[PDB]
């Protein structure tokens, strides 16, 4: 996904940093941020789900309308 | 170039596999400081031509876009550093030591232009010629220096220490031997036979010296 | 179970105190350093522990024999403490040049860092005054020693004992708050403190015991976050240590000690009589991060000035109890890390200069531009730029307290917002565009902060581009206390 | 005309539905509007977890008349 | 002693703690010869055949600072007479082509000329370029943006600053250069290869 | 939109992985990009409905769970052309950079540095609060572009109080954006229309975000950013500048001041009458002191500016559409004299003003493409800038023309300058001290002239194309303010 | 608690060792192959 | 055809974690 | 399996042979950074008898007939070509870096005259002795070029950058300088004091560059050095 993208310029941008060119195998270890990106996705679902089930015990709570 | 980079990238991991991918075992080879002057004829998107009969030393280098001709020789420790535009080095000529033949990159500021070495230049050591389009049969002196756009034109016998300016484009014939480039005198007949003899001399004593070999008991005894 | 996080990087510390202790005390070796070795293993006992505290989520909460007695665990200890475990994994990367280039034989303040990061792990999850006692005085003595640790240079040794007098005399303010509300109460537990102070009212109710303890808690933690009215020596607390003891005890005691107030001051004492002194402390630290950051020269003390005001942004998310206000001050703590880790790692990253002020900051335009583009990306970050992350903090925290309806609060966070935009884009432009002052040149950074600079700051550029899930978890973090 | 220009608008059409999405997010914003206002209201739920263990370990010390009799 | 040596020659020689540490992306051209203390900083470019020697002082080239093809820089012993005498060619200063350099301490944004000689103490200044063959006697110090050049050091002109501002670019543009052909050398060699392959011809 | 929505983005981020020192690679491709999200913008101007309140081509993306403050992205009407228009804009700074070498001034940065669609996000963004970031986003991508290849007339500064007070002002309305957000839970502009303010806070809010705004826009009291931000920009830090950056405080207003607070616009439409008008005339006496033709330039489009904003007050179509449509010529008339200027500094390489001359024999087709767009800057009737220029006249449609009466100082000494600017620089047989050296114009550089005289001789002919097109979304907007 | 006697007999040790055990009596760590023997001083 | 110890237990050890770590991503 | 695992070593050589079917986009790195330089000896038919504590720099290919005396060194990339006419150096002849010590075949009338360099003469950095005889215990100038026959007396320092024209044997003491060949000075005792001084002081600085000539065990055994 998107995290492909991102691992390489996260890798780049490293070597930019230390001053040693752009070049090496870790651009192809940035997969991992492809998997990475894929995980912090599906983590952003399971998130959105927990906090639905914690907002419907919230709208249990307060109350509930009395 | 694109794909020069990606070759540059596939070549890295090849080379960092076997460095310890498999030198991992017990070996330290790789790591030995071996020198890498030994790219005579470095190379870019443009590559350096050489003949047969061009006898390059092994002390010097020879990068960028280069066209050694046939007799042309590069001898011990010269640079015919020529990135920007080629050194089209004509034929027979002979640099004879630690000269330098330049095109190299400056930010355009008198637009640098191709070194076109003429024919049986016998150009002698530390010359510094710089964007030179020096003609054929000419001598260049030892330790001398050269500028950009030059034009040594036929016979110019540019003597020892010389520095040559900009774009000068020296008669036929003239012998230009000062800092502040100056003609001093007609160049006489028997410097001619000199240097159209000096010419073979060379051509001979550089398809002489004949490198092309191994020394293994040396290899052996620098080994322990 | 439930102390899986604990137990592995209590005996994943002493595994390394021993490995290290027995080398660097052998003949056999040389006597070698053994840092970046029993470190490398430190920040993997922090990685495993986070691998341990990560995967283990419903099994946090696993017994009762912690839950009435000793600490309890829930969404919000978990979410705080896989946080303060990765911020501690950042801290301790960072540092890896800090090992071997600067002569530091002494590994200890690897498990020194350790055994501060298991008293942060016991600071989130502490649910009883005595439990948050005893853990944020384990973190607060690590760091009074790893702190005092450069003996060479007597600047980093005043520095760490101003460091542990203020940090003595603060926790002397919080142990006689809980004092005051436990002898005023008979009842230590968050659990049983959150039953008692539900309608207390103090400025309607006459009760000075329990407000005079709570009074003292909040100033004695007011102290540890080194908030604007008691800071009091954090400049030279920041600025006199050394840079990688610095980036930790200025990011993770933050982390933990805000955790800390989340469980106490809206669980343990709900009211709006406390969070009056909050809100003026986040007032007040505004106007003296602005101000001051306006004032310095020392990037170290620059950084320290800066710190202080972010942490007043931060407590604004807690001057009121919404629930938009809670997460408004937890988006505040992980954009406030992350930048901070970043800024900190930068600092770093410039071993070569002394204790040198912007100007010799500077040049860095030309040498390691990348660098200077990244270091201008936090400092914007800081200052709230709007396509920046640091501006989604402020930003956030800024609504919050509109729909709060402390009308007041953000005005004086826009303006102190506003002054610290104005300081930090003139410093870029200084630093970018002119002024180039000396060029001190620099030896390249590790791969270690190379990666946390430059994921760090691709967090900060592309944050607006994916807020839901730092979003989803302080939500959910908000909602848990 | 060109062969296709007639074909070549129906690259949207109406599809009016769009404004049941601001229907819609109109109840979101209504329910929204309660995010600030509420807070902690339960103290029956669990963080009354004291009892459970004061009745389950009562009985064996810190006891004042029990073991007595 | 036995000539022919496999490794060919060494560039990077320490000698007694001295080790003329490169900082990288400075293109180390194959051919020079670095030895004793010779700390040449980021983005410099050392070039073909150029010699950087090492005595009780430490050669320095600074930011983007070249040392360009065939140019020894050595260092006298002390000269303590008027101040040490530790080569400090520091940023931008563009050494040109086959000069030659001695306990100079050149200063910012300077262009040392074709087979420009120099000799100890000449603190060329600041912003100041020497024309070719810019031979300079002990201690004369070229003073800021002024152009030189003689065999004695003879001075010449002041240089308007559009030229002091080119400078800058021509330091730029050979560190452009010198970047492109960093990017033809790896990290580690493939002359190890080369030579495993001739001891298993033995 | 789906698909060919994010075409800058996309090849500005995969162009960063080719750094690529021989240019012509990365200079041909960035332009191949940009010029293919303009037909994209193009075609998406083709796909518009003009019979619709709704927005053309809406899109979204969760980006905050509740209250789903999301990407709201529509182009109905105004913002269908005002993309158009960057987009339009956005190659010509791609084209005026084919220099040969362009190496200080690293091409692939300025490429990336422009090739942020950031503009065309706010023109699309719907929903208030994340159309807050992008005009202060853009900032920073126009800082980079207006110093690092900008060219250095002083220390690269801008007036430190005025920046101050001009991102206080952001930043204050940001503090407005939130208490409409938190008023009633209204996350996007659609639900920000329906809703409905106390007419007591309606004021403040309109003020509120009007301070960040009439900064954004040149209004009298704060518009010396301008001048100051221009002289200093670079060749295409400019054409982008006056050609969008300006139209942010607009089309700000246009969106969310007019239809969002009616009973606040109502009352305070005086107050920004009266704002405008003086501004104009101070913008238009000012180039008496201003010799310095950048400044001369922005001055006239500030001019120009507080005209779209004397017309955009109105409940009239013909009002607010002369207020875009205004917008619109400006774009094109104020850009294509900042590339006018850029040519002449370049071509001169000075930036004082009176060494300008002997125009007509050094480059002649430069005098005549300069009238061709100085008689715009002064609206010839008949040019685009006419068309819309008028309306925002008859924008005293219901009204009793008593501020058309002060545009007439406004736009009277305004046609008078721009005559006398134009003379000055062309004027006379002044021989400069250039050396022989003419430079006549390129081909390319008549090519980035031909898409804005195109467009404004094509508007100034037929302006159908856009006031159809608009009509249906600033008719809803006006009945919303009924 | 234990952990923080545990920090304090850390402490002790990293702070006032004084450089008086292994935290330098290590050695001076002076070698003979990376000397010069000032021939060349 | 031979090598150390404490390093060959290392390469193992480097083979088990990639080899461990795909079937880890494996399941 | 460990060093069975030479298949990576086998894996290498394919990615690295990709380099062939990846210098298709022009015709690129034709260097393949070999191995063979005929050099330090580069015996042409005469043999260079330099001793066993003459240290030459590996990158100096001392061609042909040469001789170099105990305790001379033979700086870094100083070619010498004794091909054509003979050449000798005597003991502490500090022959400096970029030297072209090559002599001739023929200038314009005979002059064989081969170069013989005495003992203790410092020769500066590239210096260009085309064809000059050398006296003993001078100091030539970094820079110099000297050309045929040009008999430079003792103690007699050549200018830096200074060229020396053809038969302008320079007098003793006579400092020579300039790119004509005119005189400077006489410049002091003083000067011949730190000429000896330089000499013996590079001669011992030149066996102190024995980590030139170091083993692969021993660079790396160097290598060290972070330690410490
Ligand atoms: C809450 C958040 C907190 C912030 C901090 C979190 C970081 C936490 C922990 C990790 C922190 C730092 C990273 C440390 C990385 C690490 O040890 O190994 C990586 C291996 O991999 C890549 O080099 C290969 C390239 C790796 C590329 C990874 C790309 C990730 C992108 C993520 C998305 C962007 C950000 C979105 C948000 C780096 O070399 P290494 O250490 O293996 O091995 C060597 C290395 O080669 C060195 O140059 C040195 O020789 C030596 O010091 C040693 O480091
Ligand atoms: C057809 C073309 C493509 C063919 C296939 C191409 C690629 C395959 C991909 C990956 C292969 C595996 C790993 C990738 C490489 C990782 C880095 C390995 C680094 C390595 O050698 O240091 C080993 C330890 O080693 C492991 O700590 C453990 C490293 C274990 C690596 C084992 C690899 C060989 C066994 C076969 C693979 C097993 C796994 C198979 C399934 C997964 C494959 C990925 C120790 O040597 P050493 O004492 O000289 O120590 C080194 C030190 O490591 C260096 O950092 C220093 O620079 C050097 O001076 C020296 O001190
Ligand atoms: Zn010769």
């Amino acid at each position: 996904m998107v995290g492909a993208l991102l691992g390489l310029g996260t890798q780049m941008y490293s070597n930019a940093l230390r001053k040693l060119p752009y070049m090496r195998h870790p651009w192809e270890h940035v997969v991992g941020m492809g998997l990475g990106a894929v995980f912090a996705n599906q983590l952003v679902k399971w998130d959105v789900k927990l906090k639905e089930d914690l907002d419907v015990m919230l709208a249990k709570a307060r109350a509930a309308n009395e | 170039r694109a794909f020069y980079s990606v070759g540059f990238w596939i070549r890295e991991t090849g080379q960092a596999l076997d460095r310890l991918g498999c030198r991992l075992q017990g070996k330290n080879y790789f790591r030995e400081q071996l020198s890498r002057h030994r790219t005579l004829m470095n190379v870019f998107d443009k590559a350096p031509i050489v003949d047969k009969e061009a006898f390059v030393a092994p002390s010097a280098s020879v990068i960028g876009d280069v066209h050694i001709g046939r007799g042309s020789s590069i001898w011990y420790g010269c640079v015919l550093r020529g990135d920007v535009n080629t050194v089209s080095v004509g034929s027979g000529t002979n640099i004879q030591d630690n000269s330098l033949v330049h095109v190299a990159k400056s930010n355009l500021s008198g637009k640098v232009h191709p070194t076109i070495i003429g024919d049986n230049v016998t150009i002698g050591h530390s010359a510094v010629l710089h964007g030179c389009t020096v003609e054929d049969e000419t001598f260049i002196g030892m330790g001398a220096t050269l500028l950009d756009g030059v034009v040594v034109e036929k016979h110019g016998m540019v003597a020892a220490g010389a520095l040559v300016r900009q774009n000068t484009r020296i008669p036929s014939g003239e012998v230009w031997g000062g800092n502040p480039a100056r003609f001093l005198r007609k160049l006489t007949d028997e410097e001619i036979a000199f240097i159209s003899q000096s010419a073979t001399n060379y051509s001979n004593l550089a398809q002489a010296h004949a490198a092309e070999n191994a020394k293994p008991l040396n290899v052996i005894e620098f080994e322990k | 179970l439930a102390v899986f996080p604990e137990i592995f990087i209590i005996n994943a510390t002493f595994i390394l105190l021993i490995h290290g202790v027995v080398f660097s005390t052998s003949k056999k070796y040389d006597y070698p350093p053994l840092a970046s070795n029993v470190g490398w293993l430190g920040l993997l006992s922090v990685l495993i522990t986070l691998l341990l505290l990560a995967a283990g989520a419903p099994l946090l909460t696993i017994a009762h024999l912690f839950w009435n007695n000793l600490f309890r665990r829930d969404n919000f200890t978990y979410f705080c403490q896989i946080f303060l475990l990765l911020s501690t994994a950042g801290t301790i990367s960072m540092c890896f040049d800090f090992f071997d280039q600067e002569r530091f034989d002494a590994f200890e303040f690897i498990v020194l860092i350790l055994l501060s990061t298991c008293g942060m792990l016991f600071m989130i999850s502490a649910y009883d005054l005595i439990a948050m006692y005893l853990a944020i005085e384990l973190q607060s003595l690590c760091f009074y020693v790893i702190a005092a640790s450069k003996r060479k240079s007597e600047f980093s040794t005043e520095a760490g004992l101003k460091y542990l007098i203020l940090g003595a005399f603060s926790s002397g303010i919080l142990l006689f708050g809980c004092s005051m509300i436990y002898g005023s109460t008979g009842a230590t537990h968050f659990d049983q403190l959150a039953k008692i102070l539900t309608g207390y009212e103090i400025t309607g109710a006459r009760s000075s015991g329990i407000f005079m303890g709570i009074l003292f808690i909040a100033v004695g933690f007011l102290f540890k976050i080194t908030a604007v009215p008691f800071h009091m020596w954090a400049p030279d607390i920041y600025e006199g240590s050394p840079t990688p003891v610095t980036a930790f005890l200025s990011i993770a005691p933050k982390i933990s000690i805000f955790a800390n107030i989340l469980r106490v001051f809206i669980y343990g004492s709900y009211g709006a009589t406390l969070q009056q002194i909050f809100f003026f402390c986040s007032i007040a630290s505004m106007i003296l991060g602005a101000l001051a950051a306006m004032a310095q020269t020392k990037v170290k003390r620059l950084l320290a000035y800066s710190s202080i005001g972010h942490v007043g942004y931060i407590c604004i998310g807690f001057s009121c109890g919404t629930i938009e206000g809670i997460q408004s001050l937890l988006i505040g703590i992980f954009i406030y890390a992350l930048m901070t880790m970043d800024a900190f790692a930068i600092v770093l990253a410039l071993r070569q200069t002394r204790v040198k002020y912007i100007a010799d900051l500077g040049a860095l335009a030309k040498t390691n531009p990348i660098l200077a583009i990244t270091f201008s990306i936090t400092m914007f970050s800081y200052a709230g730029i709007p396509p920046l992350a640091g501006f989604c903090s402020k930003f956030y925290l800024f609504f919050a307290a509109l729909g709060c309806g402390a009308y007041f609060l953000a005005l004086v966070g826009v303006v102190t917002s506003v002054i610290g935009c104005f300081y930090y884009i003139r410093l870029v432009k200084r630093m970018f565009f002119d002024t180039p002052r000396t060029w001190i040149l620099y030896e390249p950074m590790d791969r270690n902060k190379s990666l946390l600079l430059a994921m760090t700051s691709f967090f900060i550029t592309l944050f607006l581009l994916y807020p839901s899930p730092l979003f989803s978890v302080t939500h959910q973090m908000a909602l848990s206390l | 005309i060109m062969e296709f220009a007639e074909n070549l608008v129906l690259r949207l059409m109406e599809n009016p539905e769009e404004r049941d999405r601001k229907a819609r997010e109109h109840i979101y914003e209504m329910h929204e509007r309660c995010k600030k206002i509420k807070e902690m209201w339960a103290l029956p739920i669990r963080p009354y977890g004291f009892w459970t263990f004061e009745r389950h370990n009562a009985q064996l010390r810190w006891d004042p008349q029990i073991s007595q009799v | 002693r036995v000539k022919w040596d496999y490794r060919g020659q060494r560039q990077i020689i320490p000698l007694g703690q001295w080790l003329p540490k490169v900082a990288v992306d400075a293109y180390v051209a194959p051919n020079v010869v670095l030895a004793g203390q010779v700390t040449v900083w980021d983005g410099s470019s050392v070039w073909n055949g150029a010699v950087l020697r090492g005595d009780l002082n430490k050669i320095t080239v600074g930011f983007c600072s070249n040392v360009q093809e065939r140019c020894v820089v050595h260092a006298a012993w002390s000269s303590p007479t008027g101040l040490p005498a530790a080569t400090i060619i520091d940023r931008y200063v563009t050494v040109g082509a086959y000069s030659l350099l001695r306990s100079c301490t050149i200063e910012p944004e300077c262009i040392i000329g074709q087979h420009s000689i120099l000799m100890e103490g000449s603190l060329v200044e600041t912003r100041s370029i020497l024309e070719a063959g810019s031979v300079v006697p002990p201690g004369r110090r070229i003073p800021s943006g002024e152009l030189w050049g003689g065999n004695p050091a003879r001075f010449i002109r002041t240089l308007t600053n559009e030229e002091t501002l080119e400078i800058p670019k021509l330091a730029v543009a050979i560190n452009h250069l010198s970047g492109d052909y960093f990017s033809e050398f790896l990290p580690y060699s493939t002359v190890y290869l080369e030579v495993e392959k001739f001891k298993k011809s033995l | 939109l789906s698909g060919l929505i994010l075409c800058p983005v996309l090849g500005s981020i995969i162009l960063l992985f080719i750094p690529n020192s021989r240019i012509r690679l990365i200079r041909l491709i960035g332009l191949c990009a940009s010029l293919i999200t303009f037909l994209y913008s193009l075609v998406l101007w083709i796909q518009f409905d003009s019979s619709t309140a709704k927005f053309q081509f809406v899109e979204s993306l969760r980006w905050l769970p509740y209250e789903n403050i999301n990407f709201y992205l529509g182009i109905d009407g105004i913002s269908l052309f005002f993309v158009i228009l960057t987009t339009f804009l956005i190659p010509i700074c791609i084209l005026v950079g084919w220099s040969g070498m362009r190496s200080y001034g690293k091409e692939y940065i300025i490429a990336f540095l422009i090739c942020e669609f950031l503009m065309i996000a706010v023109f699309c963004m719907l929903d208030l609060l994340l159309f807050y970031v992008f005009p202060e986003s853009v900032l920073i991508p126009m800082f980079i572009i207006i110093g690092v290849w900008g060219s250095r007339q002083r220390k690269i500064k801008a007036a430190y109080q005025f920046f101050l007070y001009t991102l206080l002002g952001s930043l204050f309305m940001l503090l407005a954006i939130l208490l409409i957000l938190f008023q009633t839970g209204t996350t996007d502009l659609q639900i920000l229309l329906t809703t409905e303010f106390s007419e007591r806070r309606q004021i403040f809010l309109w003020i509120a975000f009007f301070a960040s705004f009439a900064v954004k826009v040149p209004m009298v009291p704060v518009h010396i950013w301008l001048p100051e931000a221009h002289v200093e920009a670079p060749t295409a830090g400019s054409v982008i500048l006056a050609g969008i950056l300006l139209k942010f405080g607009t089309y700000g207003f246009l969106r969310f001041s007019i239809p969002m607070f009616p009973e606040a616009t109502l009352c305070f439409t005086p107050f920004i009458y009266t704002l405008s008008a003086i501004a104009i005339i101070y913008t238009s006496l000012t180039t008496l002191r201003q010799i310095d033709l950048k400044k001369i330039i922005a001055y006239s489009s500030v001019a120009h500016m507080n005209l779209v904003t004397i017309g955009m007050f109105s409940p009239n179509i013909q009002g607010i559409g002369g207020s875009i449509l205004l917008m619109l010529s400006h774009g094109l008339v104020s850009s294509a004299l900042f590339l006018c200027v850029g040519v002449l500094y370049d071509r001169h390489k000075t930036r004082l003003v009176r060494y300008y001359g002997g125009l007509v024999s050094t480059m002649p087709n430069f005098s005549t493409i300069f009238f061709s767009f100085t008689l715009a800057n002064m609206s010839l009737p008949g040019t685009s800038s006419f068309i819309g220029e008028f309306l925002i006249l008859v924008g005293a449609f219901q009204r009793n023309s008593l501020v058309a009466t002060l545009a007439a100082l406004g736009m009277i000494l305004g046609a008078a300058y721009s005559l006398w600017l134009y003379n000055r620089v062309v004027s006379g047989n002044l021989k400069p001290d250039f050396l022989h050296k003419f430079s006549d114009l390129n081909g390319r550089e008549v090519f980035i002239f031909i898409p804005f005289l195109v467009g404004l001789v094509w508007m100034g002919v037929y302006p159908k194309v856009f006031l159809d097109c608009m009509h249906t979304s600033v008719s809803n907007l006006v009945q919303h303010g009924k | 608690p234990s952990l923080i006697l545990l920090v304090a007999m850390i402490g002790a040790i990293v702070l006032t060792m004084h450089r008086t055990t292994k935290v330098k009596r290590q050695d001076v760590f002076r070698r003979n192959a990376i000397d010069f023997r000032r021939t060349i001083m | 055809v031979s090598e150390d110890k404490n390093r060959n237990y290392a390469v193992v050890a480097g083979v088990v974690a990639i080899v461990g770590s795909i079937g880890w991503y494996l399941k």
